[PDB]
């Protein structure tokens, strides 16, 4: 939500090598993997047993796509998050009835997705930037709640 | 740990760390230290800044103490009943500060074995790290 | 529970609960609603109004169990194992949901028993409620 | 935050009931009993050993009936909430390092005091409003972290 200005410009720096698709298809596989009861919301994407059919799943990559896609969003509007997220918030709460703990929980998975592509380039100073806005993110879709 | 399949899991992660466990204690203590400045509270006796000595040597420590735990998985309670006394009893930790570091050290491994960090093994591994926590904070 | 003096708190304190473990459940669930709509979801097929039949029984269900792990201190894993599967791998039931009803449970206990629900017995109240969640989440 | 004028009502009719002084000294002491790393914040109030010690120290019921004082204006302030606690805010975050998840467990066991006082007065209906504004309190105090 607030970083200085060095801290943003190395935020987009990174945001420019993001492959939406890619990780955002392994963050939300991760999230459904690691935090198995996230696997209800989702029952209509077929087969979630066991970690091959959720990373291979058409529909998680889709849908990964679509929240990483979203994501990128915020990151482009660091000064307007919460109207950024007003309608996705209003959806959560609203239609499908989410916990806003699960909102940090995806963050800081994307973030351990983030460190894994891009390794010794994810400086702890970096992390330490993305996890403000993970938070501001988590913050402004809880907001309607 | 905790189930069979678990333990596999984290006794095989863990033999890929081997040496390293000590060097990435630090480097999680010091992505935690910057993402959380929360947690900079607990350690006013330490120099702080990047490649400390301190920072370092208490990394190795930390990274033994999971080394000690990866061999006890089927008793943890036994093998770290010193340090639950010291987290709770005399620092008195925040339970939420564990869910943070453990964060920082899953994190910590995805940069240094991005191959071998599998979503299977990162749920182990996630597993393995709250059941540490539980028993550090055993005495709340 | 879990130390020999809590477990001491909590089994004199479920004695005065006693006969009305059932209406405390069916008012710790209404209580849960309300507070925390998310909550309904889990109940599709109930009648959620108040005095609903189905939350009077599904009430006396939580009270039963809960009085079944009373008796059962030094093994709840064994004792609670066939609900750890219906809620974990059946239900899906988020870990967020435990903490809320323990809540609502320690909020009707507290309009019931008032002079028994000392600050003592509410810290052991607490560990119980925690152990007995742990207990049910174990599968995740 | 936001409740029905039904609801605000019946919020403020209870608040006229409530002594500052022995719900604040309660609900403090119960949360350094209940969850014992809080007393960390506290060593300046001396012996805070067992529950014996906390419930009978003075520092614990006056800075509880000073908590419950700032509760109060929350309770008469509804609409403005963030500008009522932003000095608060920044007290807790910047000089005391509070972690914020500590705020929504003073909330909770002010709720459970509120029950032990007002017993079958203090409805399900009324707990949940409560239960807002205590959420609303302890968001309000966090915003500057
Ligand atoms: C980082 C926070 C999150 C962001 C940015 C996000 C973003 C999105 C987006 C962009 C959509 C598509 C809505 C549309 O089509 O207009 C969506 C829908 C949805 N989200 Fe999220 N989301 C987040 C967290 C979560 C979490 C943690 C859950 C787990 C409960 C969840 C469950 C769902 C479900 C079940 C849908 C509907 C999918 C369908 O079409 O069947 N979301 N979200
Ligand atoms: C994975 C969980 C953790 C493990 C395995 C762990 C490990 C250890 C070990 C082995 C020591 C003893 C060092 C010695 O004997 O000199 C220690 C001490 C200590 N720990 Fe932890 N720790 C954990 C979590 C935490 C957390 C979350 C915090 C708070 C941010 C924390 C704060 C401290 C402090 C302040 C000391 C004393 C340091 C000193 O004065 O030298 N620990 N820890
Ligand atoms: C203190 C913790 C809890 C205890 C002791 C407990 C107890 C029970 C028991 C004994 C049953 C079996 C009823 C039967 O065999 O018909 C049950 C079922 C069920 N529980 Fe829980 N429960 C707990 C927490 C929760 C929570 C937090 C939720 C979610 C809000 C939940 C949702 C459900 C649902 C949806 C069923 C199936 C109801 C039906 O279809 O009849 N439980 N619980
Ligand atoms: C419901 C949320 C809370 C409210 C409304 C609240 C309110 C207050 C107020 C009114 C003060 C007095 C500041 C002044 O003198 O101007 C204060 C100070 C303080 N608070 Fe909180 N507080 C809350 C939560 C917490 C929590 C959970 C902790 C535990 C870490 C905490 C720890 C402290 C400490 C250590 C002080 C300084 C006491 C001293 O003078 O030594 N507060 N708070």
């Amino acid at each position: 939500v607030q970083l200085s200005g060095e801290e943003k410009a190395a935020v987009l720096a990174l945001w420019d090598k993001v492959n939406e698709e890619e990780v955002g298809g392994e963050a939300l596989g991760r999230l459904l993997v690691v935090y198995p009861w996230t696997q209800r919301f989702f029952d209509s994407f077929g087969d979630l047993s066991n970690p091959g059919a959720v990373m291979g799943n058409p529909k998680v990559k889709a849908h990964g796509k679509k929240v990483l896609h979203s994501f990128g969003e915020g990151v482009h509007h660091l000064d307007n998050l919460k109207g950024t997220f007003a309608a996705l918030s209003e959806l959560h709460c609203d239609k499908l009835h989410v916990d806003p703990e699960n909102f940090r929980l995806l963050g800081n998975v994307l973030v351990v997705v983030l460190a894994r592509h891009f390794g010794k380039d994810f400086t702890p100073e970096l992390q330490a930037s993305y996890q403000k806005v993970v938070a501001g993110v988590a913050n402004a879709l809880a907001h309607k709640y | 740990v905790l189930s069979a399949a678990d333990k596999t899991n984290v006794k095989a992660a863990w033999s890929k760390v081997g040496g390293h466990a000590g060097e990435y204690g630090a480097e999680a203590l010091e992505r935690m230290f910057l993402g959380f400045p929360t947690t900079k509270t607990y350690f006013p006796h330490f120099d702080l800044s990047h490649g400390s000595a301190q920072v370092k040597a208490h990394g190795k420590k930390v990274g033994d103490a999971l080394t000690l735990a990866v061999g006890h998985l089927d008793d943890l309670p036994g093998a770290l009943s010193d340090l639950s006394n010291l987290h709770a009893h005399k620092l008195r930790v925040d339970p939420v500060n564990f869910k943070l570091l453990s964060h920082c050290l899953l994190s910590t491994l995805a940069v240094h074995l991005p191959n071998d960090f599998t979503p299977a093994v990162h749920a182990s591994l996630d597993k393995f790290l709250s059941s540490v926590s539980t028993v550090l904070t055993s005495k709340y």
